[PDB]
């Protein structure tokens, strides 16, 4: 609460629970090579509940 | 030398890794070769003086 | 021949295969595993 973006991209994707490791940056699976790719210098949080 | 790295060969490594784990390894070779880069240029600098 | 075995020895006795003179494709080794960690060292999963 102390920051201050630019702009904030807001993505919402229902998914396994393995495939929740699997999200993160430098990453591999059959989500995250052909469905989502999280950036490299990603600069963010995932949330998963 | 290595410097701490998996290898002393940047043309190997840069195919054996890819970049998100491999720049670390980079940056070690980079900052051991400036040191070593370093230390030869003050030499010749002493030398020359 | 060495990712639907069905005997895999126990720890204690480690079975230990040589594999050489062959193109390895390790798509076969993604799809037959649900994986549940790939930790590697030497050279990442991606470029292998
Ligand atoms: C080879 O893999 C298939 C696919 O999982 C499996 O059903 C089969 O049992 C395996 N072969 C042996 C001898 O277990």
């Amino acid at each position: 609460n102390d920051l201050c973006f630019t702009n904030v991209y807001a993505d919402s994707f229902v998914i396994k629970g393995n495939e929740v490791s699997q999200i993160a940056p430098g990453q591999t699976g059959n989500i995250a090579d052909y469905n989502y790719k999280l950036p490299d210098d990603f600069t963010g949080c995932v949330i998963a509940w | 030398s290595k410097f701490g790295a998996i290898s002393s060969v940047l043309n190997d490594i840069l195919s054996r890794l890819d970049p998100p784990e491999a720049e670390v390894q980079i940056d070690r070779l980079i900052t051991g070769r400036l040191q070593s880069l370093q230390t030869y240029v003050t030499q010749q600098l002493i030398r020359a003086a | 021949e060495v990712f639907n075995a069905t005997r895999f020895a126990s720890v204690y006795a480690w079975n230990r295969k040589r594999i050489s003179n062959c193109v390895a494709d390790y798509s076969v080794l993604y799809n037959f595993a649900p994986f549940f960690a790939f930790k590697c060292y030497g050279v990442s999963p991606t470029k292998l």
